[PDB]
């Protein structure tokens, strides 16, 4: 996943655009403090469940 | 000269079968309470619970 959070990636954050083209994989990875996550601010509803 | 015969001792066998009854009644009475482990139900949004 690189820099973007899961909230960032599922929303297609413009910092991991390069992440678009992989649709099959094994296991997610996450930098513990992803900065370029949800670019427009707010509150992801039921973030943890997703 | 006087004869022959098989036999089965009593005291050793009696202590042994006492050991057997103690072992079976131990293994049956050394299990504690039982709980109603019914698989409960949760929504399609809350399954972190599930």
């Amino acid at each position: 996943l690189g820099n973007c959070s899961v909230a960032g990636w599922i929303l297609g954050n413009p910092e991991c655009e390069l992440l678009i083209s992989k649709e099959s994989w094994s296991y997610i990875v996450e930098t513990p403090n992803p900065e370029n996550g949800t670019c427009y601010p707010g509150y992801f509803a039921d973030y943890e469940e997703l | 000269e006087q004869g022959s015969g098989y036999a089965a001792d009593q005291k050793s066998t009696q202590n042994a079968i006492n050991g057997i009854t103690n072992k079976v009644n131990s293994v049956i009475e050394k299990m504690n309470t039982q709980f109603t482990a019914v698989g409960k139900e949760f929504n399609k949004l809350e399954r972190r619970m599930e």
